[PDB]
């Protein structure tokens, strides 16, 4: 039979761990950063890109709108992103069309966790190797900013990142983040602290991936002359 | 890894032997049929003072006139609990008749080997307890191997060993309910790691006239006095 | 059945008649054809004997299964669009429910009143006043005369007894009175004395 | 089917096995390549034949798979097919029954990377061997060039080369690839990169090349309609990559 | 019939690089008037939609193509267009043909890219270049829009034809009225105006 | 290596998974089957596990006319008895026909050979022997988990089962020609399994008798029943 | 379907999956429960606290249901058990009661120690609670076997061994805390050994201790 | 270590398990089928384990339809199973059509079933060579089909333990008669032939089971060869040892 | 491991399990060529019957698919039958579904897509056999499509399998009625071979605009016959 050929995926270790959800953890860790700054007037998402001949103007593969309110930055594996992000689309205009009211940022992410962790628990199948920033807005909490990770654990924060060099851009993030700061503020201190975990020598816009939720609340993912804007008045240039 | 569904060299399924040796893990229980009835008696071992121990359900009813006890994996033992006791409703609904003891011991059984690729077999041992017109105060031993005995006297459990032989030097047929009473706390006091009373071991016993029943701490510790 | 609803400037007042008739007698005269949806939204319910009254409570499960699942409590809005969907997906399933229904709530975060008819086939409608079935042919003549967007709730309990009061004089039925429940920012409470 | 379970499952360092396996197989492609001019996209590959007797004007390595969307590839050939079928399938059922019109290029492209990605996670199943090069156009994108990955992901290029030589082939591509290219330069960029990819004879019948350009209301097969265009998609012929090759 | 249960018409006209659409505001039950704020006129981005028929066939239609529309311009950064989306109706519409809303849906708009004014009825389309109807009183609409019609109106003359139109039709029909609204739609602004009408 | 799975042929063309479900029938309690022109008569070893116990029903009943007796794992010998029995019922209530021994014993062989070829479940545990009275007369039916359905004279499966065996082939002549006098076959099974006793001596217990005939239903002897047998 | 036999018995009579869920659950945070004469009180020791979920779950009005190991199996698990109170609702007229919510989480978690292609839930649950229209507190504690049991005092996760030494030399079953404060005292004494204090009493009167009293409680000991 | 799963080549290109399934039928008693001038002759040894077989009621040669006998070597039960489906496949032929199946049509319909358990790991080959014939609108046919589902015609055919010695005679038989045997010879050669073959398993007594279908004999139908034919052709074959 | 087992891939990018369902192709021992003519098919399959037991009409690695295209199968013949049977059920049904007969490339399409699955599904081993199809296309003309065990196929101007396939192709590539395609097919088949053929030692197959066919022992017998003038 096809017992021999199992990897038993769904199964406990010893010390109570779940090896593939932290070898996927351990994928993500060598992802591209990806970080978000909830900021008092909004959220900040910015990701780092990981040529010369790629079409980077038509490349869009790390932020992601989910509605009119939400978007995701994504570290991991692109194409289950792209399926987690389909399903979460779904969702989100199925909640539209139920009650007529723009979906929690909260219940959305929730959902899209509970879809991470069934392939934890039961099927066979290998986990989502995908982390998730949810920047969104609701009129229940306003700006939220939630994480999830392929044992579809969600936790909300004030700023976080996910993807290579999570520990130094938390530390930055700590010691730089205020509660008060501006989404230009915010902005500011994402691109300083993507900046000092960069692997590369520099941070310049072709690398870059930006997003803001503005208060009616407004997208803007920003567009590589926007970027470059930004780097050129941040100073990183 | 092996089949679960796989047999031994020597003619033994593996998983029905892993589990047996899982029920010898198992809370001690001790049952003993009479002429007036069946006595039915369980070790407790609570795990904690601050457990309560009166939420401890070792033996539950199955039906008004058959009651069981339990010992391993007692979670199995629930489930197991659950089909017996809608197996004896439905034979009432269908029947307009209570159940027979031996023909509940067979639905139970039946689910026994019906496991493979339900995951596992049972982790737990019954000791049922019944009575009805056709054959009187009966008591079984049900095992996840699909085979049950009808015993005059029984213990399961950890304990099983050497309770087995005193119930073999002790019992006869003459025996009546409260000897069978005293007999099975002596048993129990006997083969329990601690110091048997009230709070950490339960009695019931079958008759026809109250049908099943479980005795109280008061009535449990008057019996413990008399020993 | 009967049920009445009227919106006023900072409650929604809902009336439902209290007969109920099965063949040759009136078995009930004084059942109430309402349901607590949340704290501040009532659902009350006319149309087929058995339908009614399993819809209103599939519904109620359904909002108290969010409520819970979100501590959080639906707005009438969304909980009448719910209501709405429901009724649509029934109208085309293998046997419908025949239920009628008038949802009125309170907007805590609006802090206005909110009153919605819905229909067995799904027809939603926010509306001042409404009424479902013949109801609204003897009574809709005088809420289109005398109602006022900033009545008071007094005002409009007044208007609601002489609504019933011309159902109760040309209808050509008994529904044995109506019992009178308001939706305001303090929660829903019943008129005994009407 | 008792195969319910991943096949392609993570490794202690993160890597997914089963899919580096099939990059691995991608890389020991032929090599096929893409270039994005100002006004086209030309898509071209070696043909490998296995045998002299083989008639590999039978064997199609660029395939349509909408009138204005073409497909090459790298890797394992059968994959590429059924990859390709179920390509067209999708462009029609999903988009075209829907909204009256082809697909944009990135829509049909993120529709076959989700049936790549399907095989890199369902239980039974091996990753496809492939990378494709997709070339399309579309009113309000444009001239587009993807590549799709055996793990699903897709990358918009200006020029890439994929297979045995996408290394040199890249690097040619840098040097040469600029902004103002017309679709003639992207030709003749093409060509030299295959040439120099290419082992034997270079040829018409060694080569197998195709445009997204203009619309071709020639091969639209009928008149009358003055709204339907004609497809872009065009496969050159072997007379046409040997004149081109003349006056190289 | 469904379609009557509620009555209710909507009518769409194109002019000199404008379209206009318009609607009663009944919404009814048999002979009862029950609201008179039931717009049967909806927008998906620069696409206007107006559906008549079963009210509540007429809300569900409105959902879904919210629902499809905000997917549609998720999935392809643009916003969809009147002939796609005169096309993705029609699918819609034949993906229940057995199990049919009972409607009739008319499609307005001005294609971004070319400028061209559009408007459609139905699933099989009628893309028709002067006037489109829909409803209870579809030959009184036909009636007095094969009467006043002209090609290449203005926006003020469109808005002046299709009330007119609209009002005459509406008077003649039992079903329809309570009012009315009219959007005139230009590619760089879309206004709404309410008439004024008999109210029996 | 080919041990694991029924799926696996070992490289000497052996079935190790039916081999151990062999063994398993090896283990249990001897019973011995015998019949005349006349009459079927299967005689158990009932075992019990403590003395305090009882002793587990060896013989079933299938219906008027057909009977079995059981040697290994209970379960199994009740799901095959089970389903000899549907198929009993089948071939009354569909032909109003009593379904013959020889077709019962087909049926049993295609429903365990089912689990020897296909992957997931086991073989059965248990062996059968099947009495029977049909219009030709008495049937003794040895059935084995590897799917082999016998036709013998007389027969014996279970621990020591080879004493009983040896002392039926020595016997046969005999029994064979006992004909229209069930005791004195019942005598002759009981002088078999006695031949394959070690320890223990035939009690009261420990007996159990079953005979079918000519004019002679399917009837069960235990207890004191048997103690003219003894 | 995937129905591979994940939790079976070892030879020792040990299923290996369900220690290892255990395990999970005794890595998880905390669920500290002192049930009183009239109080129960559940405790635990740049995140954005706000949309942070408390530990302590309403499964419905009058059970509340705090947990440790695996948050996203607990997702599921309470899930679960609020769609059944719901159910039990609608369908028996009557709010759940706390033992048979417990007893129907607890035979989830078993269903899911015996059913092929599924792992066991790393998850233990401390349910507590009022039974409809009654007010003796009920504390129970369910395991990712899916054994549940009534505690007069139980706690789970990291420090969980060492918090029940604690409780067992400073709760008494003779006399529990007579008081709400000595409840809550006792709970934040134990998780002394931050603190999230929720106090379930009867008639669906369930409440989380403000930071204020918290505090105090704190400077108190 | 490519021999454990039944789907599995090996780096030769071998079905190692299908190999083993032919142990397993090397390992059975002999069966034998030889084709005479009108019809099909099938004989089998049966062998005696113990004097307590009730003789002539274990049968071994089973019937499908009316026209096609089957005999087998090697497990039994795997046989049966076999043979159960070919009569599932003779009956679904005669309701969809009204003709019995063709021979070659039903032998197709068999070595797709044993090839079908060749393709997974989830099943078992087939540990039977199932020697099957019979007479058709077309005549007659005789067909040997093997483990890996792979089966020819033949004249004569043979497995089993004594399968060499049984080719031998059988060989001998087709050099000596290529005027088609008879089918009444044919039924005294095949007791010949097995009583000649069970030198091999000399160790054990052994019954003889003949069946034929002939288009003369037996009106094309299949009946087992009983009573006075089977007798002589026993003396004949007793005689022709010595 | 297990790689070599079931068809994933290798750290090499390679199918094992397709690379051995490729050496089994060869069990047989057979070789077999085809050509095409400017109207006729020809397919020349050796016939190696070493049992005298066998009825050698019955061996046979030639199928009639449908009435125009005709399949000769290298490898061994329980898969040659089974995919035998998926041909002609393929054609059939396409014959059903678009009202007219299969194409021979289309049909090869069909089979080798199928290969494919086999390839990519764990589940599914690949069949072990090389298939040729032949026919003269009513558009196309005369045909030759090859399909192998790992999905791959294209037509062929001419073609050979089996052990001694290089032979018999560097032959043809030397070299580059139907009776005359035949004799053609068979002298050089053993030119190739090095082996002179009796009538029992050949099987012939001819694609015709009408039909596919195979030749019987006494025509083969006939065009060896006109091979020796």
């Amino acid at each position: 039979g096809s017992r021999r050929y199992d990897s038993r995926t769904t199964i406990f270790s010893p010390e109570g761990r779940l090896y593939q959800v932290e070898y996927a953890l351990e994928s993500i860790s060598h992802a591209g950063t990806a970080i978000g700054i909830m900021a008092s007037d909004g959220i900040v998402l910015a990701a780092e890109r990981k040529s010369t001949l790629l079409e980077q103007d038509t490349s869009t593969e790390k932020l992601y709108k989910l509605n009119d309110k939400i978007a995701v930055a994504v570290a991991g594996l692109t194409a289950d992103a792209e399926i987690l992000i389909n399903t979460a689309r779904i969702h989100a205009q199925n909640y539209l069309k139920t009650y007529n009211e723009d979906i929690p940022v909260e219940i959305l992410v929730r959902r899209l966790s509970d879809i991470k962790q069934g392939y934890t628990q039961h099927g066979g199948l290998r986990p989502f190797g995908v982390s998730f920033i949810y920047a969104g807005y609701d009129d229940r909490y306003g700006y939220q900013l939630y994480t999830s990770n392929p044992s579809g654990n969600y936790t909300g924060w004030k700023a976080i990142s996910v993807g290579a060099n999570t520990s130094a851009a938390q530390t930055l993030l700590q010691m730089d983040y205020k509660d008060d700061m501006k989404v230009d503020d915010a902005i500011e201190l994402a691109l300083k602290t993507l900046s000092k975990t960069t692997d590369s020598s520099a941070l310049t816009y072709d690398r870059l991936e930006f997003a803001t939720i503005r208060k009616e609340v407004y997208q803007k993912i920003f567009k590589p002359q926007e970027i470059k804007d930004i780097l050129v008045k941040t100073g990183i240039t | 890894d092996r089949g679960v569904s796989t047999f031994s060299p020597e003619g033994r399924l593996f998983q029905v032997e892993y589990s047996l040796e899982a029920i010898k893990l198992g809370s001690t229980a001790i049952g003993i049929a009479t002429k007036e009835g069946v006595v039915l008696g369980v070790e407790k071992r609570a795990t904690s003072p601050l457990l309560e121990s009166d939420s401890i359900e070792k033996i539950v009813e199955i039906d008004r006139h058959i009651g069981c006890a339990m010992s391993g994996l007692t979670a199995d033992a629930r489930s197991m609990i659950e089909h017996a006791r809608t197996a004896a409703v439905t034979h009432n609904l269908y029947y307009d008749e209570d159940i027979n003891v031996e023909s509940l011991t067979q639905s139970v059984c039946d689910l026994a080997l019906r496991f493979g690729e339900m995951s596992r077999p049972f982790g737990v041992a019954l000791l049922i307890a019944g009575h009805d017109a056709d054959d009187g105060y009966q008591l079984f031993h049900a095992e996840p191997s699909g085979t049950f005995y009808r015993y005059n006297a029984k213990a399961i459990g950890s304990g099983s060993e050497g309770a087995q032989a005193e119930l073999l030097n002790e019992w006869h047929s003459s025996l009546t309910l409260k000897e069978a009473e005293l007999l099975v706390l002596k048993i129990l006091k006997q083969v329990m790691e601690e110091k048997l009373d009230e709070n950490n071991a339960q009695l019931s016993c079958i008759t026809k006239q109250d049908g099943f029943k479980i005795y109280d701490n008061e009535k449990t510790a008057e019996l413990i006095k008399e020993l | 059945d009967i049920i009445l609803g009227i919106r006023v400037q900072d409650s929604v007042i809902l009336a439902s008649s209290k007969a109920v008739t099965r063949g040759i007698s009136v078995l009930k005269d004084s059942d109430d054809k309402t349901r607590q949806l949340s704290p501040h939204t009532l659902m009350s319910f006319a149309g087929e004997a058995g339908d009614t009254v399993q819809f209103a409570e599939y519904i109620q499960a359904n909002i108290q299964l969010y409520s819970i699942r979100e501590d959080y409590e639906l707005s009438p809005q969304a909980v009448s669009s719910f209501v709405r969907q429901e009724l649509a997906k029934s109208i085309r399933s293998r046997r419908p429910y025949q239920v009628n229904v008038l949802i009125g709530g309170y907007d805590k975060k609006k802090n206005k009143p909110e009153l919605y008819q819905i229909d067995y086939l799904g027809t939603k409608v926010e509306l001042p006043y409404g009424a479902h079935g013949y109801s609204g042919f003897y009574t809709f003549f005088l809420l289109d005369h005398h109602y006022r967007p900033d009545m008071t709730t007094e005002e409009g309990l007044d208007l609601l007894k002489l609504c019933v009061q011309e159902l109760e004089k040309r209808m050509p039925m008994d529904f044995k009175g109506v019992i009178v429940k308001i939706v305001d920012k303090d929660g829903i409470r019943q008129v005994d004395d009407f | 089917d008792r195969y319910s379970f991943s096949l392609t499952t993570f490794s202690p360092s993160g890597k997914l096995g089963q899919i580096d396996y099939a990059l691995t197989a991608v890389k020991q492609g032929v090599t096929s390549l893409g270039i994005k001019a100002t006004n086209g996209v030309v898509i071209a590959t070696e043909k490998k034949s296995s045998s002299p007797l083989a008639m590999s004007e039978t064997l199609s390595k660029v395939s349509l798979l909408t009138p204005d969307i073409g497909a090459v590839y790298s890797g394992m050939g059968p994959d590429y097919r059924v990859l390709v079928d179920k390509s067209r399938k999708v462009a029609h059922t999903s988009y075209k029954r829907i909204y009256g019109e082809y697909p944009p290029t990135k829509l049909l492209v993120s529709e076959v990377a989700k049936i790549m990605q399907e095989a890199t996670q369902s239980g039974g199943v091996r990753p496809f061997g492939v990378s494709l090069l997709i070339a399309g156009h579309d009113e309000f994108n444009g001239f587009s060039l993807y590549q799709v990955d055996p793990s699903g992901s897709y990358f918009p290029w200006k020029a890439t080369a994929i297979g045995k030589g996408s290394v040199a082939a890249k690097t040619f591509l840098e040097k040469r690839w600029n902004d103002e290219l017309e679709l003639e330069d992207a030709i003749h960029i093409a060509l030299l990169t295959l040439k120099e990819s290419v082992e034997g004879e270079f040829n018409g019948d060694t080569i197998e090349l195709a445009i997204i350009g203009d619309e071709n209301p020639d091969l639209l097969g009928y008149t009358g309609i003055p709204t339907d265009k004609g497809p872009r998609f065009r496969k050159l012929t072997s007379q046409e990559i040997n004149d081109r090759l003349e006056a190289l | 019939d469904p379609s009557s249960i509620n009555g209710g018409i909507v009518v769409a006209m194109t002019g000199k690089d404008c379209v206009a659409i318009a609607c009663d505001l009944r919404l009814g039950s048999q002979s009862l008037g029950v609201s008179n704020k039931f717009e049967k006129i909806f927008h998906y981005g620069h696409v206007f939609l107006g559906i008549t028929g079963l009210a509540t066939d007429v809300t569900t239609l409105n959902e879904m193509f919210r629902y499809k529309t905000n997917l549609y311009k998720l999935k392809e950064e643009r916003a969809i267009e009147p002939e796609t989306f005169t096309q993705l109706v029609s699918s819609s519409l034949y993906e229940r043909r057995f199990g049919p809303y009972f409607v009739g849906p008319v499609v307005a708009g001005i294609n971004s890219k070319s400028g061209k004014p559009f408007i459609a009825g139905f699933g099989c389309i009628d893309e028709a270049k002067d006037f489109i109807v829909s409803g209870t009183a579809s030959d009184q609409l036909f009636g007095m829009c094969e009467s006043l019609y002209e090609p290449n109106l203005e926006p003020e003359d469109l808005f002046e034809t299709i009330s007119q139109a609209l009002l005459n039709a509406a008077d003649r029909d039992a079903l329809s009225g309570w009012g009315a609204v009219v959007y005139i739609i230009k590619k760089d602004e879309v206004v709404k105006r309410y008439l004024k009408m008999r109210q029996d | 290596n080919y041990d694991g799975d029924t799926v696996t042929f070992s490289p000497t063309g052996r079935l190790f998974q039916v081999e151990y479900a062999l063994e398993a029938i090896k283990q249990g309690s001897v019973t011995v089957g015998l019949r005349s022109n006349t009459h079927a008569v299967l005689v158990a070893l009932k075992r019990n596990a403590d003395e305090l116990s009882s002793y587990q029903k060896k013989i079933i009943k299938c219906d008027e006319h057909m009977g079995l007796s059981l040697a290994g794992l209970a379960p199994d010998a009740r799901v095959l008895s089970n389903y000899l029995r549907q198929q009993c019922n089948y071939s009354s209530l569909v032909f109003n026909r009593k379904l013959a021994v020889e077709r019962a014993g087909h049926l049993l062989c295609d429903k365990a050979q089912k689990n020897t070829q296909s992957y997931g479940g086991r073989p059965y545990g248990v062996g059968l022997l099947i009495i029977g009275y049909d219009k030709s007369g008495a049937h003794l039916l040895e059935f084995q988990p590897s799917g082999n359905v016998t036709e013998l004279y007389g027969t014996a499966i279970g621990a020591r089962s080879q004493g009983a065996k040896t002392y039926l082939e020595r016997t046969l002549d005999t029994f064979i020609k006992i004909d229209g006098n069930p005791d004195e076959l019942i005598k002759a099974g009981v002088e078999a399994i006695s031949q394959s006793l070690r320890d223990e001596s035939l009690t009261v217990d420990n007996l159990s008798i079953a005979i079918v005939g000519k004019d002679t239903p399917f009837t069960i002897y235990d207890g004191e029943a048997v103690a003219k047998y003894i | 379907g995937y129905d591979r036999a994940l939790s079976i018995f070892s030879p020792d009579g040990h299923i290996f999956q369900v220690e290892y869920a255990l395990e999970a659950v005794k890595r998880g945070t905390c669920a500290v429960g002192v049930k009183g004469k009239n109080c129960v009180v559940l405790g635990c020791e740049l995140q954005d606290t706000r949309i942070t979920p408390s530990k302590v779950s309403k499964i419905d009005s009058h059970v509340v249901l705090s947990f440790s190991g695996l948050n996203a199996d607990s997702r599921i698990l309470i899930e679960k058990a609020r769609v059944e109170a719901q159910s039990h609702r609608l369908t028996l007229e009557d709010p759940v009661t706390v033992e048979y919510l417990t007893r129907y989480v607890a035979g989830v978690q078993q269903r899911y120690t015996q059913s092929g292609g599924v792992r066991p839930f790393g998850v233990s649950t401390l349910i507590a609670g009022f039974d409809p229209r009654d007010d003796e507190p009920k504390l129970y504690q369910t395991e990712p076997s899916g054994i549940y049991s009534s505690w007069s005092a139980q706690t789970i996760g990291r420090n969980s061994k060492t918090v029940r030494e604690f409780l067992e030399k400073n709760y008494d079953r003779k006399e529990p805390p007579a008081t709400v404060e000595e409840c809550v005292k006792l709970t934040v004494r134990s998780l002394l050994e931050n603190i999230e204090i929720t106090v379930v009493k009867p008639d669906s009167d369930i409440v989380a201790l403000s930071s204020e009293e918290i505090n105090q409680y704190v400077t108190q000991i | 270590g490519y021999d454990l799963s039944n789907s599995v080549f090996s780096p030769d290109g071998r079905n190692f398990q299908v190999e083993y399934a032919v142990k397993a039928v090397e390992n059975g008693t002999t069966s034998i089928g030889i084709k005479c001038n009108d019809g099909v002759v099938f004989a089998v040894e049966k062998l005696i384990t113990s004097k307590l077989l009730v003789p002539q009621k274990n049968v071994k040669i089973q019937v499908v339809d009316r026209h096609i006998g089957c005999v087998y070597s090697g497990l039994i039960p795997d046989g049966r199973h076999l043979v159960n489906r070919g009569r599932e496949e003779a009956a679904s032929f005669k309701k969809l059509y009204k003709t019995p199946i063709p021979i070659p049509a039903f032998a197709d319909r068999l070595g797709q079933y044993v090839q079908a358990h060749t393709l997974y790991n989830s099943v078992r080959p087939f540990g039977v060579s199932t020697i099957f014939g019979g007479v058709d609108k077309n005549g007659a046919h005789l067909y040997m089909l093997e483990p890996s589902g792979s089966y020819w015609g033949y004249k004569g055919a043979a497995t089993g333990k004594g399968r060499q010695s049984a080719k031998a005679e059988l060989e001998k038989l087709v050099d000596h008669h290529p005027e088609g045997l008879s089918a009444r010879e044919a039924v005294k050669q095949a007791a010949k032939i097995i009583y000649l073959a069970h030198e091999d398993n000399k160790e054990k007594d052994f019954e003889l089971e003949i069946s034929w279908c002939s288009l003369s004999e037996t009106n094309g139908l299949h009946k087992f060869v009983k009573g006075d034919l089977l007798q002589e052709a026993i003396d004949f074959a007793q005689k022709e040892i010595n | 491991g297990y790689d070599r087992h079931i068809t994933i891939f290798s750290p090499e990018g390679r199918l094992y399990q397709v690379e051995y369902a490729f050496k089994a192709t060869n069990q047989t021992n057979i070789n077999s060529l085809a050509v095409r003519g400017k109207d006729c098919t020809v397919v020349i399959s050796q016939k190696k019957v070493p049992d005298k037991l066998l009825d050698p009409t019955t061996v046979s690695y030639i199928f009639c698919i449908s009435r125009t295209i005709g399949m000769v199968v290298n490898g061994p013949i329980p898969d040659a039958r089974n995919a035998a049977l998926r041909a002609k059920a393929e054609a059939a049904e396409f014959r059903y579904k678009y009202g007219y007969d299969m194409p021979c490339d289309v049909l090869a399409k069909r089979m080798a897509n199928l290969s494919q699955i086999y390839t990519q599904r764990a589940y599914m081993r690949p069949l072990g056999v090389i298939l040729t199809f032949v026919s003269v296309d009513e558009e196309l003309g005369p045909s030759i499509y090859k399909t192998d065990p790992a999905g791959y196929y294209v037509g062929y101007k001419a073609t050979a399998t089996g052990p001694k396939q290089q032979e018999i192709t560097t032959n043809l590539e030397n070299h580059f009625s139907w009776e005359k395609v035949v004799e053609f097919a068979i002298t050089h088949m053993i030119d190739a071979l090095g082996t002179e053929f009796s009538k029992n030692d050949l099987e012939v197959g001819v694609a015709t605009k009408d039909k596919f066919f195979t030749l019987s022992a006494e025509n083969i017998e006939e065009r060896l016959v006109a091979i020796a003038e």
